[PDB]
């Protein structure tokens, strides 16, 4: 009732009861900020509960031993944890945090560590080092949270207390329970009450950018923030997705038993497969009916084009023929004292036998009720756990089967009984016909690939420059430049003039460790490489890209899994545990380098690559004699890669969490971060499955059944793989489902294939399907809600965090994550309003003034927040499928514009100038009184702006830019082409575009992109603050030129479209008549049924469409020059900025004029883009078939388009599509009401907009 | 390929310093500590070279690198006072270019002459 007193008007401003004004939204933001933590928990203690939320909590969570017996010291002076239950037991325990703290100066009962511990640790006191490791890793574990958790809870309160919500589709209130039924809120405030106790403060910790502070009660445990995070996660996901209370009680029981354990995160990692194993992996024992999709993976087996054949009724022969799930699941439930929850899940999973919305909803609930923490541990523990592994090659290649070496590499005899002959043959032939194509010999392609490894968090530039210092070369330091020391562009810039034989030693330096965290998985560790070894690692990824695009051509999404899980078909989920610890030089890289050395060896005789010259080695390969034969540049690069992959890798290790533990060591794992990582892994998966299916199958079985199976199951028809995961497609025959026992014999044979030469196929045959962690049952997608947690944020470094203008953007990301999964929309959108207004005000500390930084709602409405009830309209009036920009802005404003004008003449703001859009009513007074314009223009202000700003010395930057351009060049023929194009441009194309995209702004653009990690603090932040203030005080005239050009267009809707799919089929989980709006859009519009990498790659007008400079700007500028007159030589000059060869560039610039482009092409002209929400739906259907001109009234002479400049047709389709779809209900077809000016004057206005950039 | 490195250069150093005195041809480089608790040094590498090499290897920046040295208390069975010290390097590793191509050094060696000290090295003159 307290929040009711401060939010009298606001809580029904956003529940569809009273009209949403701006002033109450800012009053709400005032009450949001002017607020504290005791008010949080007295609001929590205010509410009662209704005897289903309550559960007993054991007091054994709290009283805990000390961490003195938990860590120890390595012989090489490294702090290391002592294990207790397995080698996985290495994490943070929930123990003994009270006595490692000094209370804060101006606070009473909170604070931080005492510093003299860290004085002794910098002196080398062992217990002090153990103490500061434990304190800072608990700091890191509590660091993983975006915002104060209390404000998330208060957003729950202010959203939830509005009560029941009417549905305009179902004409009912909802039937979800309210506050008085959740175990997370009651148990959450119970934990906080008992931990704080009778002490005057209440919040057990406070989040802060400078770092978390703890409360000093003696019962405080260290792993209380992830428990509180899981509580607030389930607290949201009940009332925003309609979970039943029972499974939430199950999930919080798991979380409380986790916090009661020895260590929290270890139990979380070992517990993560209870909800899938007992619900998903045991579902549909004996069905009776339902409706499944009917798809067809078409005849081109790489098209990813699907024709949906329609619904299909089920039958009882489609029961679960997958094997049993009793033994291992009940052993897992017994092992961790959790037999009760497993018994309940295996009870209720049996009770469902109909493939409808209810069963798939229950599976969605089971997926959602797992935990969502981020597993945080010490970096030394990672790099001494997973980087200390070697594969189990039980049958290696015998030493008699290799030839005499050629340089460093022996060659396989082809009369070899080992399996690796087939791998040798594949990479041999692939290297041969890779070097046979002249597309590898484009020097522009050379420049692309040299620019390609300028990405992916380049590091170790320090170790590059001191290894380069060790190998005795002069060195430009480039004094007085801001970011550059931590940049890979400096790594490239230092070796822009250097011979290859003078740099071949410098590929032996070590490697930095970049860390990330994951949902329910061990923390991955990306690593870069320095630029010469990324440069010399090229033909490896050349042939890998050759395999993945030509030879096995498997893949680089959703109805892939819909086809795989479809009931007569059967899927097998195949992973590997720890791929990168398996690719070593023992069995793979020797054969890989031999085959890539010899496959090019026919085509390579005297060819040079960029940078590298030729050489010569000898051979024992003609073992009767010995000679020496010359070595080409491909073979030179392979000869240099040979010793690097043969040798092993050195990894520097330095953390911020343990005090000064630096070390390097040898590790034989292929790096996770490289250009050649994922493509090579896919190629190896495909080749091993090919060798399996070719020879190793019928060599090792008996019955005709499994061999008669696998004869018809080749990799070109049934196998897809991307790195970790692989997937079987088992085709259902005329008898329906394939017999299961053959498939189990086959999969234990695949497990044998894994164990016998250094693999471990995690094989999961379950009657369902996963692919890129996307779950599919009977052709129905499961939105996993664990892997998009609201509260958590991965911060593997203790580096201080960016201030307020971007946490709001991650709130927008939380909103879109909630959009892309099937969440209850009445209660998701209102909670999003609550969070959105909760992070509005800021309370700066600028000089001489207490400034308040206030966004209106209208910036968010520009960013795609669906309005509930505006200007006295009906509540819940349109959907969240609005394109987040001027398009969607236009869409919903033009849906309601006459009702707007009636609200305008109410509280009369009248001026006799009859506007074409609002008539007698004005707009300038009211829309500034409502500050529609203020938020609307504040939305386009750039956020978190860091700038160089220091006026660096220009000569040293100029020689830096020249060295960068020298790195950009290997052939001056490129320079000849682009300078010739510059001459052509300065003749013709210059002027009328005001901004040519070129290739020599690209050194300037590389510098500008390199200068965006200075994280400077004061001056540009103050400039952004005063920029917002002078944007706020400035009164505005009218809208954007795009939007004013759009507001002359009207439309007319009638005849809702015929249905696309059958509604009685569960398409996705969480969408139904109960979740009325997005399900009804899915039924009306239809799902996409494409990969969309292929479709949107068809959109990009350049063929290879990569340059390193956002090729969308290239194609958009080309089409702008196309529509704005501009004779052909100017178009060639714009393309000669890229400078292909000028002959085919002249040909492409001749082509672009007369060819009518796709509808999606002309979006980039007007800077339109398809928003992210639409690719679940099939959009191209309703573009090219339903939104149309020449309406059913007929022709109008205002609904006309001139014969030239028919590029408008695409944009009319876009705007009509937006207006047809942003409203709730069926995506009705939409017809053109007139445009008030004629197509000539309208397109002339667009010409006048594109006169500038 | 390894054994010629082990044996062959010291024959040439025998040819070159067959007559000069150890008081001008010997040299030593290693880790250093400034004061006595419970003047101090860790012998890392031993080099013997002519004087026309040592007088330029004097002034080179040996004092650049850092290691974490460990000092305990037990005697060596050898006749000088030597404790079996321990050390772990917390920086880079020392390049073999820095010595010479004109002189040869002992390849592998065991260092000798409490708690952890964490200091840096320098050159020991002759």
């Amino acid at each position: 009732s307290m929040i009711l007193t401060q939010f009298g008007p606001f809580i029904e401003s956003i529940s569809g009861i009273t009209d949403q004004s701006n002033d109450v939204f800012e009053n709400a933001a005032k009450a949001f900020s002017m607020f504290t933590r005791s008010d949080v928990y007295k609001a929590l203690d205010e509410i009662p509960f209704s005897e289903d939320a309550m559960l007993p909590i054991p007091p054994t969570i709290y009283t805990k031993p000390s961490h003195d017996s938990y860590y120890y010291i390595d012989a090489l002076n490294r702090v290391r944890r002592k294990t207790y239950q397995g080698p996985d037991d290495v994490y943070v325990p929930n123990c003994s945090i009270v006595e490692l703290l000094e209370p804060h100066e101006t606070l009473t009962s909170y604070g931080r560590l005492s510093e003299a511990i860290e004085n002794r640790a910098k002196d080398g006191d062992s217990q002090a080092r153990i103490a500061t490791t434990y304190g800072r890793i608990a700091e890191s574990q509590a660091r993983q949270i975006k915002a104060p958790l209390e404000k998330f809870v208060l957003a729950l309160l202010v959203a939830e207390a509005g009560g029941s919500l009417y549905d305009p589709v179902l004409q009912k209130y909802d039937e979800i329970p309210g506050l008085s039924h959740n175990c997370p809120l009651w148990c959450f405030r119970e934990i906080c009450r008992h931990i704080s106790g009778p002490l005057p403060d209440r919040a057990p910790y406070l989040y802060l950018s400078a770092g978390v502070f703890w409360l000093m009660s003696p019962r405080m445990t260290s792993a209380i923030p992830p428990l509180l995070s899981d509580l607030v996660n389930l607290a949201i996901l009940q009332q925003t997705a309609g979970l039943d209370p029972s499974l939430v009680r199950l999930g919080v029981q798991i979380c409380l038993h986790a916090a009661a354990s020895s260590s929290y995160a270890w139990f979380i990692l070992k517990t993560k497969s209870i909800f899938p194993q007992n619900t998903l992996h045991s579902m549909y024992e004996s069905l009776e009916g339902g409706y499944c999709p009917n798809l067809e993976w078409l005849e081109p087996r790489s098209d990813y084009k699907f024709m949906y054949m329609g619904a299909m009724p089920l039958s009882t022969k489609y029961a679960r023929s997958a094997p049993s799930n009793d033994k291992k699941a009940r052993e897992l439930g017994e092992k961790y004292g959790l037999s009760s929850v497993v018994s309940e899940l295996r009870r209720r999973t049996k009770t469902y036998s109909k493939h409808d919305f209810t069963s798939v909803r229950y599976i969605r609930d089971a997926m959602a009720c797992t935990s969502g923490i981020f597993l945080v541990r010490t970096p030394t523990e990672t790099v001494l756990q997973e980087y200390t592994q070697s594969p189990e090659i039980k049958v290696p290649i015998p030493q008699k089967d290799w030839t005499g070496p050629i340089g460093e590499i022996r060659i396989l005899k082809d009369t070899t009984s080992s399996i690796a002959r087939y791998l040798y043959r594949t990479w041999y032939l692939a290297a041969a016909r890779m070097a046979a194509q002249p597309r590898t010999w484009d020097p522009l392609f050379q420049a692309i690939m040299r620019s390609q490894y300028v990405t992916a968090r380049g590091g170790s530039g320090a170790t590059l420059r001191e290894s380069l210092y060790a190998i005795n070369v002069s060195l430009p330091d480039f004094k007085g430049l801001p970011v550059k020391a931590a940049t890979k562009i400096f790594q490239a810039a230092q070796l822009a003039n250097l011979p290859f034989s003078h740099t071949s030693v410098a590929i032996l330096a070590d490697t930095s460790m970049g860390l990330r965290n994951q949902v329910q998985r061990r923390p991955r560790s990306i690593m870069p490489l320095n630029v010469p070894q990324q440069q010399v690692s090229a033909p490896h990824t050349l042939t890998a890209d050759y395999i993945n695009y030509h030879m096995n051509l498997s893949t680089t999404v959703i109805p892939l899994g819909v086809y795989a899980s479809s009931p007569p078909n059967q899927s097998i989920n195949i992973d590997i545990s720890a791929c990168d610890a398996s690719i070593t030089w023992d069995f793979f890289l020797s054969v890989i380098m031999a085959a890539i050395h010899e496959g090019v060896a026919s085509s390579s005789i005297g060819k040079p690559f960029m940078g590298v010259p030729a050489s010569i080695v000898n051979d024992e390969s003609v073992v009767g004699v010995r000679a020496a034969r010359p070595i080409s540049g491909m073979q030179n690069m392979i000869q240099h890669l040979s010793k690097l992959y043969k040798r092993g890798f050195s990894y520097r290790v330095n953390d911020s969490f343990s005090p000064g533990n630096d070390f390097t060591h040898m590790t034989t794992t292929f790096p996770s971060g490289s250009t050649a990582t994922s493509t090579e892994h896919t190629a190896n998966n495909s080749t091993m499955m090919e060798t399996f299916l070719t020879v190793w199958g019928p060599e090792h079985t008996d019955d005709p059944d499994v061999l008669r199976l696998m004869k018809s199951l080749t990799i070109q028809r049934n196998y897809v793989c991307q790195g970790d995961d692989g997937l079987m497609i088992i085709d259902g025959n005329t008898a329906g489902k394939v017999n299961s026992e053959t498939i189990q014999k086959m999969l234990e044979l695949i497990s044998k294939y894994g164990e016998e030469f250094g693999w471990k196929y995690d094989i999961a045959y379950d009657g369902t399907a996963e692919y890129l962690k996307l779950y599919f049952i009977f052709g129905c997608r499961i939105p996993n809600l664990s892997r998009h947690p609201i509260v958590g944020k991965e911060r593997a470094n203790s580096s201080a965090e960016e201030p307020w203008p971007a946490i709001l953007d991650q709130i927008m990301g939380i909103f879109f994550n909630g959009v892309h999964d099937g969440l209850q929309w009445q209660r998701w959108i209102r909670y999003s309003w609550a969070l959105c207004c909760a992070f509005s005000r800021q309370r700066t500390m600028t000089g001489e003034s207490v400034g308040y930084l206030q966004y209106p709602m209208w910036s968010f409405v520009y960013w795609g927040l669906p309005l509930v009830k505006v200007f006295g309209s009906d509540p819940w009036i349109f959907s969240w499928y609005m394109p987040t920009g001027d398009l969607g802005m236009y869409s919903w404003i033009s849906l309601i514009r006459p009702l707007m004008t009636r609200w305008m003449v109410a509280n009369g703001y009248v001026t006799d100038k009859c506007s074409p859009v609002f008539g007698n009513a004005d707009y300038r007074k009211c829309f500034n009184e409502l500050k529609l314009y203020q938020g609307y223009y504040m939305a386009q202000l750039p956020r978190n702006p860091k700038k160089s700003g220091r006026a660096a010395p220009r000569e040293v930057r100029e020689q830096f830019t020249q060295a960068l351009s020298d790195y950009l060049m290997q052939n001056p023929e490129l320079k000849s082409r682009v300078l010739r194009g510059r001459s052509e441009w300065e003749k013709y194309g210059a002027g009328i575009i005001h901004n040519p995209p070129s290739l020599f702004d690209v050194p300037h653009k590389w510098y500008q992109g390199a200068q965006e990690a200075a994280t400077a603090t004061r001056e540009e932040l103050a400039e952004m603050d005063e920029t917002l203030m002078r944007a706020r005080k400035h009164s505005y005239s009218s809208f954007s030129k795009l939007l004013e050009a759009y507001l002359l267009v009207k439309w007319r809707m009638c005849e809702a479209r015929e249905p696309s799919v059958d509604l009685r089929l569960p398409l996705c989980a969480g969408i139904d008549p109960l979740n009325s709006d997005p399900f009804l859009k899915m039924v009306s519009v239809g799902p996409m049924l494409q990969s969309t990498r292929k479709y949107f790659a068809q959109t990009l007008f350049m063929a290879k469409t990569v340059s390193g400079l956002d090729v969308n700007a290239i194609d958009s500028a080309l089409l702008r020059l196309r529509t704005l007159g501009a004779d052909k030589k100017a178009l060639t000059a714009q393309l000669l900025m890229v400078g292909l060869q000028e002959s085919e560039a002249d040909a492409l610039a001749g082509k672009i004029m007369l060819q009518d482009v796709n509808t999606v092409q002309l979006a980039r002209v007007v800077n339109l883009a398809v928003p992210d929400t639409w690719m679940s739906l099939d959009f191209d259907t309703m573009f090219k078939h339903h939104v149309k001109l020449l309406p059913k009234d007929g022709r109008h002479l205002n609904t006309d388009i001139p014969p030239r400049m028919g590029w408008l047709r695409a944009i009319l389709r876009f705007l009509g599509a937006g207006m047809a779809m942003t409203a709730t209900g069926v995506a009705v077809d939409i017809y053109l009401e007139d445009i008030h000016g004629g197509g000539r004057s309208l397109g002339q206005r667009f010409m006048t907009w594109m006169r500038q950039e | 390929s390894l054994l010629r490195l082990l044996i062959c250069p010291w024959l040439h150093m025998e040819k070159l310093i067959g007559e000069a005195d150890p008081a001008s041809t010997s040299a030593e480089i290693g880790w250093h500590v400034p004061r006595e608790q419970l003047d101090g040094f860790i012998p890392y590498v031993s080099i013997r070279a002519p004087r026309l090499v040592i007088e330029e290897l004097m002034e080179k920046n040996w004092g650049q690198y850092h290691a974490q040295v460990i000092v305990t208390d037990q005697l060596v069975v050898g006749e000088p006072r030597r404790v079996s010290a321990k050390a772990v390097i917390k920086g880079n590793h020392l390049p073999v270019k820095l010595i010479s191509r004109f002189a040869c050094f002992t390849l592998t060696s065991k260092y000798e002459m409490g708690a952890a000290y964490n200091a840096r090295l320098a050159f020991r003159s002759d």
